[PDB]
């Protein structure tokens, strides 16, 4: 989960969605099964929010 | 083409702290009508030598916390960071010389449990260096995060919220400034 | 006196609940009438059918009658 | 246990028998109301002993006639 | 959002009179001179929605009309991503613990609690304010 | 061609309202009866990995060739048990997909009929449906 | 068109469908949920402590009770029902519908309203722990008048912890003020004006300004205190005027806190009004004027409070307090003219309603009685006092509260409370309420003082005493029918499959499924009026409500 809310253009309500695998034709992904291992939940732990700038 | 949502949200909140000083605002008045015509009575002996040159240090850090919001718009986080580390730099040397004013005021006699004006200038005046306190742990959470991802939006929205916070703890201490040292 | 107080501090809110709730909890709720056999079955198809597992050639089936 | 109820069901110990926690539970009520037996002279805390031994033995009557009527599994 | 601060306007022009009045009755034909207690906070209530309504002012006239301030907008009008909006976190009730601490070390003044309870509100507030900002561990 | 207080939204979801103190379910069964029968098909279609389902109403002429279509409207339908009850017709018509062949519902298909069949004659619809769901749940494999 | 359903909905979650939830989420719809619960524990705690009182006060002399330990429990209950119960349960209200009624997603800051729960959680948590110290909790009162709470005459520790657990509860609710008031500013759905929003969002933003203007001053004041008692500062010295200062300040706060917990509940009824006499409410565009009048007189009107002290300017504060009789006047007006010439049908949450007009009437009418300073020179401090504020707390935190909860039971879980209990428990709240209260009047009157552990055989209080015991253990089982009906209706209830199980719903969150999705909307319909679900589901209505609006 994101975090980021978007409107539909009929008023539903979304929460965009990073799928960890392939998805369907349709967008939504393919369930992965569990391995035992950690799974993210935060966008910023994927890199999402990049990095500052190289400098002191 | 939105309001900031944070900005309304702190902007609120800020409205609210300032009922927080409201009440010791008024144990001050409170007291001084209750003064008898001291006020404030011996020892007690308030010297501007000192709180001007404090004052004025607060007042300064207004404008350079002003500087670090024009290069936090303009995207420049760099600029952001060097306004604000000067901030919170000369905001540390205002609670330096808040706490330098209140050691020669206990070692005089003026002191929270010694006087009713100890009482009402201490919880006054340190309640607002708390609020400094609070203001100089904001600077350094706002900046280390400078550190952890790239200058986004929502990133130089947190940098203008924190100097609202910043000009509404110097506006404050005008007001508690010119009621304790002049108004007296 | 004392007995008396005690009695109506007791006495009279567990009355008033026996009675109240003869009054309300006795009537007829909104819920259906059980269907029987012997009537009618008039009410619409239903078709039920369980969610699990969770997400047309027949493989075959069988006949009866009662 | 099914993977409905834990999905981690086939990773690890992952089901406790409940006649162990119902045993359990009613030595742990005994061993409360036993507790009565000493030399304190006072009362307060043996009403709370009561208590707590009341409250765990309803708890464990209650899980087990449901579990005999079949309302939860 | 013109109307969100005309109420605040309204407020603050009642707030400011009231002010105003109780002092100036207080001066007056009462004991004591002016009541200090209720002057103060009475013009520092004015103050509240001074501030708030003057942002609204100023917020009002730089933006153009909202889909939520139009007198016949579509629904379709307001389709796009809103903001970010946490999805979950278990970093406040860590911040009410640690905030509940120092009250209880306040409480029945023990300064050793009072310090353990400040420290640990710094970290869980800090925990709150970078926890959509940490980066991926580096090894 | 909707009810009173329904309406069509932009979305296609229907909008539906019910008079206050009014019910919007009403099944003709009692509401513990009602829970039996859930978990009858729920746990009974978790231990056989087969969607159980039941229909109570018509069956045409030839009933056989009605829960036959009516076996469409279950989810993955090749994977799903159907048992039709047609209380005026007096039938029991059980249909299954492709899926469930080879894993045991020849044997618990009759038992489920002849099960359901034994109740009805005591005037018991719910009683029958779970013990007809509860024989044939047992006798089909997860496979 | 055969569609498969369950042959009854999911009972509760699996194993491990609640735990993790409830520590991390930041969904308003379950952190309502978790307001409601908790506040309704806490309001069962503090009702335990008025039955060990009003059993005490049954009979002269001390049976089972001490003067010390009454003391504790006046000022415990008072400050569980008012700041542990009705404070906290008008934002579970807000969090339950608001972001719906507004047509939102979520609140503005979704992680500062969990952080208000557990604030509000353990605040009353360290307040209420002064009953297992030694010394016992606060017993000076709720009011806490000065120097009676200074360490030389309130040296326990259970004062101490009253005092901040008071702070960190506060701290909470000005979070959730400043959510709220961000919220409905920057969350409204496209089409929904300012003056189209329902009542109850009207009330909850305006009730959210007189929070960030009650509670600081009261953190500022209990500060004050602290600083007192433990750095023996003279903020609160007589000599030094602090007997009148901590007054004028804590009911600075105080009096603005009871419409705190009044004007939500006044929006509360303005939501069950219209749906169940099938007229739009009645006045809308003045109710707004009515409430917002309410909130801006209740800042200038606390000394009222202060008549016998003898220290406060009578005429300017006798003369505003006269002046909120009348927006309150206003909406006794349109909530009648609502119910005038429709079609009653006094369901449950109608009938609650309707109970909340009887019994805030009777309470509001003493209220003017008290506003004259002449009057109250006799009444004040006295039981007659205790008769106001329990007949107009009680309708509006109580009857309103319990209003709101059947009436957005489905909403909020898709299942119906029943209706034959709910009806049950309304008659016995409302006669064990009356019973327990209406002689008060005449005890207060005779010469009975308030907060007293005991009275004399030959003072003539017994007989009353003894009627209004009686009505307070119908009130103590006028809990049971209403717990019983939460705990069936929640898994066994009637299942809801309809978006407005009531039929004739106004607000947006009649125009959702039961209950909403995480989002709380899967699509919205268009915005034209403050009735856009009653438009949705009666568009043949439209015409007829433009046309008929005015008389
Ligand atoms: C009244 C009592 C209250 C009721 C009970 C108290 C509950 C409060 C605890 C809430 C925290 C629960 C929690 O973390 O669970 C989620 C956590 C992770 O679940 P997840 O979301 O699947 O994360 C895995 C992700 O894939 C991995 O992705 P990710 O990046 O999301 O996960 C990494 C993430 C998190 O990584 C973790 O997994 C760490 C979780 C352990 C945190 C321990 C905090 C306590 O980041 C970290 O590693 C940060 C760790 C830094 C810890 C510093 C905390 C400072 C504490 C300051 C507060 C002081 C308390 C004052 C109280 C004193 C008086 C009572 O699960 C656990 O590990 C649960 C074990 C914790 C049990 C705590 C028992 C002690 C409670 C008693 C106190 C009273
Ligand atoms: C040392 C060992 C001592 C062990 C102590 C055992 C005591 C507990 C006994 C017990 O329950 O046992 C079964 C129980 C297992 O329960 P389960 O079958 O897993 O799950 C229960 C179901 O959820 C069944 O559902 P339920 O109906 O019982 O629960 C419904 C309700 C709980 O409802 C009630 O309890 C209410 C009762 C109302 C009155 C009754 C009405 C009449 C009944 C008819 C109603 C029809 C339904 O709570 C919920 O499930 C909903 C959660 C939502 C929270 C809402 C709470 C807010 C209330 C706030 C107040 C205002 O055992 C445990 O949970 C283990 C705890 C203790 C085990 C420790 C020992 C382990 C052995 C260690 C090994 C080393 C030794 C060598
Ligand atoms: C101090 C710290 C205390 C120690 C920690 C707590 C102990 C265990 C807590 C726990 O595990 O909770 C979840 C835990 C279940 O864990 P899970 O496996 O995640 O959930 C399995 C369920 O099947 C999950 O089923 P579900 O999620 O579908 O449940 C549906 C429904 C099920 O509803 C029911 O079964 C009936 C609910 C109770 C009736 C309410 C009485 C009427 C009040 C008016 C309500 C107006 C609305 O319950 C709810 O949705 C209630 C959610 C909101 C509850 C707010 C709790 C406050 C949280 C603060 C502390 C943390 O609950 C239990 O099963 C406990 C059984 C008995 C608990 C008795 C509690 C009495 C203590 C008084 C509390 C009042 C506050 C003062
Ligand atoms: C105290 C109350 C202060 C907070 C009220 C402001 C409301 C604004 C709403 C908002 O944006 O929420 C942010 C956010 C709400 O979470 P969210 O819903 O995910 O918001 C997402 C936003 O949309 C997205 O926003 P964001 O992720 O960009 O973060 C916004 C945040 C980012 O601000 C920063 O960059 C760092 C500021 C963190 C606060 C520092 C706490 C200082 C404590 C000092 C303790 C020692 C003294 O900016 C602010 O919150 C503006 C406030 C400026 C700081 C002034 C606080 C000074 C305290 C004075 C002490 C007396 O919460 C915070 O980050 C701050 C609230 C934490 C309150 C701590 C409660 C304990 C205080 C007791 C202290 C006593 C010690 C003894
Ligand atoms: C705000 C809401 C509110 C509510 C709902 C109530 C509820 C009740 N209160 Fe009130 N009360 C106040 C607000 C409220 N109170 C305030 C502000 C004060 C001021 C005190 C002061 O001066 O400081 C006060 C003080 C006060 C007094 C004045 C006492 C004195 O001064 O000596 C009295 C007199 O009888 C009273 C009685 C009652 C009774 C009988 C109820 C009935 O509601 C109680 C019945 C309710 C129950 C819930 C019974 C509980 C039943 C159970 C079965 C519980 C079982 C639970 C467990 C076993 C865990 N309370
Ligand atoms: C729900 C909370 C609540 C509400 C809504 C009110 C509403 C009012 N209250 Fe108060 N009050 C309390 C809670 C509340 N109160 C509490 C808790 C205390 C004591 C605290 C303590 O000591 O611990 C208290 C005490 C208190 C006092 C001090 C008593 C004393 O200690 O001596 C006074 C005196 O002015 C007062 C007056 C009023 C008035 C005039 C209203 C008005 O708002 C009511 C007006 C309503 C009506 C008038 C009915 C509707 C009007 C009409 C239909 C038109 C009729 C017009 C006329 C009759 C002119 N109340
Ligand atoms: C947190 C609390 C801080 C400690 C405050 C304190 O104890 O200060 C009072 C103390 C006076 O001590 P006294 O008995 O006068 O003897 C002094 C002899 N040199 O010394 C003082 O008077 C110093 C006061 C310093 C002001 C601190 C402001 C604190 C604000 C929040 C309360
Ligand atoms: C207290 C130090 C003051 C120093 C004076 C200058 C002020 C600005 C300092 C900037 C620090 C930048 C650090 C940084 O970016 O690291 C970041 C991480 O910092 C942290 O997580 C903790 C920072 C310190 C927390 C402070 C808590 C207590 C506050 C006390 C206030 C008095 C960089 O992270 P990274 O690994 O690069 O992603
Ligand atoms: C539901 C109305 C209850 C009314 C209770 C008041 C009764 C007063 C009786 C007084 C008797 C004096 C001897
Ligand atoms: C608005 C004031 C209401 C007064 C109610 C009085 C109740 C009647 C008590 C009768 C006692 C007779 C001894
Ligand atoms: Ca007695
Ligand atoms: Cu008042
Ligand atoms: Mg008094």
């Amino acid at each position: 989960e994101t975090g980021i809310i978007k409107r539909l253009p009929h008023g539903a309500y979304v929460e965009l969605h990073q799928p960890l695998g392939p998805v369907d034709e349709h967008g939504h992904p393919i369930p992965l099964e569990y391995a035992g291992a950690p799974l993210p939940k935060r966008m910023n732990k994927l890199g999402s929010g990049g990095a500052p700038g190289t400098g002191s | 083409n939105r309001p900031n949502m944070v900005s309304v949200g702190t902007i609120v909140w800020l409205s609210s702290e300032l009922m927080f000083f409201a009440g010791l605002f008024a144990m001050y008045f409170t007291a001084r009508a209750q003064a008898g015509g001291a006020w404030p009575p011996e020892p007690t002996e308030l010297n501007l030598a000192l709180a001007v040159p404090v004052t004025l240090v607060l007042i300064a850090s207004s404008f350079t916390c002003q500087m670090g919001v024009f290069a936090a718009e303009r995207g420049d986080v760099f600029g952001l960071r060097r306004w604000y580390v000067i901030t919170f730099l000369m905001g540390l040397f205002f609670v330096l010389g808040q706490g330098y004013e209140y050691i020669h005021l206990v070692e005089h006699g003026t002191t929270i449990p010694g006087s009713a004006y100890g009482s009402v200038f201490y919880l006054a005046t340190g309640f607002h260096g708390l609020h400094v306190i609070g203001g100089l742990v904001a600077f350094v959470l706002l900046l280390a995060r400078t550190k952890m991802s790239k200058f986004t939006p929502a990133q130089a929205t947190a940098a203008i919220v924190v100097s609202y916070y910043w000009h509404f703890v110097d506006i404050v201490w005008i007001a508690l400034f010119a009621t304790i040292y002049f108004v007296r | 006196s004392t007995a008396l107080t005690h009695g109506l501090i007791g006495g009279v809110p567990l009355v008033l609940f026996a009675v109240l709730a003869l009054i309300f909890l006795t009537r007829k709720g909104p819920h259906p009438d059980t269907y029987k056999m012997s009537d009618p079955w008039t009410h619409a198809p239903i078709l039920w059918a369980a969610e699990e597992p969770r997400e047309v050639v027949i493989g075959g089936g069988a006949s009866g009658k009662w | 246990v099914d993977v409905e109820d834990v999905p981690s069901a086939e990773w690890g110990w992952s089901h406790m028998p409940i006649g162990v926690m119902h045993i359990g539970g009613l030595l742990s009520a005994a061993f409360l109301l036993v507790m009565m037996r000493g030399n304190h002279v006072g009362h307060v805390e043996d009403w709370f002993l009561i208590g707590f031994a009341a409250v765990i033995v309803a708890l464990v009557g209650r899980n087990w006639w449901l579990r005999r009527r079949g309302w939860i599994r | 959002m013109h109307i969100e601060a005309r109420l605040f306007e309204i407020l603050t022009a009642f707030f400011a009179l009231a002010a105003v009045v109780y002092a100036v009755l207080t001066a007056m034909f009462a004991t004591g001179g002016v009541e200090w207690a209720g002057t103060t906070a009475l013009v520092l209530t004015t103050g509240l929605t001074l501030i708030t309504g003057t942002f609204f002012r100023f917020v009002a006239r730089r933006l153009d009309t909202r889909p939520e301030d139009y007198e016949d907008a579509e629904i379709s009008d307001g389709a796009g991503e809103l903001g970010f909006f946490a999805p979950h976190s278990w970093w406040p009730i860590l911040i009410s613990l640690s905030f509940s601490t120092a009250a209880v070390g306040a409480a029945l003044w023990l300064p050793w609690l009072i310090a353990a309870g400040v420290a640990f509100v710094i970290t869980s507030v800090c925990g709150l304010v970078f926890e959509y900002y940490w980066g991926p561990e580096k090894h | 061609d909707l009810p009173y207080g329904s309406a069509l939204t932009s979305s296609g979801r229907i909008s539906a309202v019910t008079e206050p103190g009014e019910l919007s379910v009403h099944y003709p069964f009692p509401t513990m009866d009602l829970v039996v029968l859930d978990d009858a098909l729920k746990y009974g279609s978790r231990a056989a990995k087969a969607r159980f389902a039941v229909y109570i109403g018509p069956l045409g002429a030839d009933t056989a060739a009605t829960a036959r279509e009516i076996l469409a409207n279950v989810p993955t339908p090749e994977n799903a048990v159907l048992l039709a009850v047609s209380p005026d017709q007096r039938a029991i018509e059980v249909v299954y997909g492709a899926d469930v062949k080879g894993r045991g519902i020849e044997s618990a298909a009759p038992l489920g009929v002849s099960a359901a069949a034994a109740s009805f004659k005591e005037g018991n619809l719910i009683d029958g449906l779970i013990s007809a769901v509860r024989v044939m749940s047992a006798g089909v494999s997860p496979a | 068109e055969l569609e498969a359903r369950r042959p009854f909905p999911e009972r509760m979650g699996p194993k491990g469908n609640l735990i993790y939830k409830l520590i991390t989420t930041t969904d308003h719809k379950l952190i309502g949920i978790m307001y409601c619960v908790v506040c309704f524990a806490f309001f069962l705690v503090g009702g335990l402590m008025a039955l060990f009182m009003r059993t005490e006060l049954a009979m002269p002399g001390l049976q089972f009770l001490s003067n010390e330990q009454f003391n504790q429990l006046f000022t415990m209950h008072g400050t569980v029902m008012l700041l542990f119960y009705a404070t906290p349960i008008v934002f579970g209200f807000a969090n339950l519908v608001l972001p719906l009624q507004i047509g939102a997603p979520d609140v503005a800051f979704p992680r500062l309203n969990a952080l208000s729960f557990w604030l509000f959680l353990f605040g009353a948590l360290i307040a209420i722990a002064g009953f297992i110290t030694p010394g016992g909790a606060a017993d000076f009162g709720w009011t806490a008048y000065s120097p009676l709470t200074d360490a030389i005459h309130s040296p326990g520790a259970g004062g101490d912890l009253w005092i901040m657990g008071l702070a960190v509860g506060g701290l909470g609710t000005i979070l959730g003020g400043v959510n709220m008031i961000t919220t409905v500013v920057c969350m409204r759905a496209p089409g929904m004006t300012m003056f189209r929003m329902p009542i109850f969002t009207w009330n909850i933003l305006v009730t959210s300004i007189l929070v960030l203007i009650a509670f600081p001053i009261l953190t500022a004041a209990l500060f004050g205190l602290a600083a007192d008692r433990h750095l023996g500062a003279h903020i609160y010295d007589p000599a030094n005027g602090g007997v009148l200062l901590w007054q004028h300040l804590f009911w600075f706060f105080g009096h603005p806190e009871v419409y705190i917990i009044a004007l939500p509940f006044f929006g509360i009824v303005s939501e069950i009004f219209p749906v169940f006499s099938r007229k739009p409410i009645f006045g809308y565009t003045t109710l707004i004027y009515a409430t917002l009048a309410i909130a801006a007189l209740s800042v200038a009107v606390w000394a009222h409070h202060m008549y016998a002290t003898g220290a406060v300017l009578l005429p300017f504060f006798s003369f505003m307090t006269f002046l909120i009789a009348v927006p309150t006047g206003i909406k006794f007006f349109n909530w009648i003219g609502t119910m005038w010439k429709g079609q009653l049908t006094f369901e449950t949450p109608m009938l609650f309603s309707v109970g909340f007009l009887i019994t805030f009437l009777l309470g509001g009418l003493s209220g003017v009685l008290l506003a004259s300073p002449p009057l109250d020179f006799h009444v004040t401090d006295s039981y007659f006092v205790i008769a106001h504020f329990h007949y107009v707390l009680f309708g509006t935190i109580v009857f309103a509260t319990y209003a709101g909860i059947y009436f957005w039971f489905p909403k909020m879980t898709g299942r119906l409370l029943d209706e034959r209990l709910g009806k049950l428990h309304f008659w016995l709240t409302f006669i064990g309420f009356h019973t327990t209260f209406l002689v008060q009047h005449w005890l207060g009157d005779e010469g009975m003082p308030r907060r007293y552990a005991d009275y004399l055989p030959t003072d003539g209080f017994t007989t009353l005493n003894v009627i209004s015991t009686v009505g307070a253990f119908i009130l103590g089982v006028s809990m049971l029918p209403f717990v019983w009906n939460v705990f069936k209706s929640w898994r066994y209830g009637e299942p809801v499959t309809v978006d407005d199980p009531w039929g004739y719903g106004n607000s947006l969150e009649w125009a959702t499924s039961c209950p909403p999705p995480r989002h709380n909307f899967t699509e919205l319909p268009r915005i034209r009026s403050e009735r856009p679900a009653f438009e949705l589901h009666y568009p043949h209505m439209v015409e007829r409500m433009r046309a008929e609006a005015h008389v």
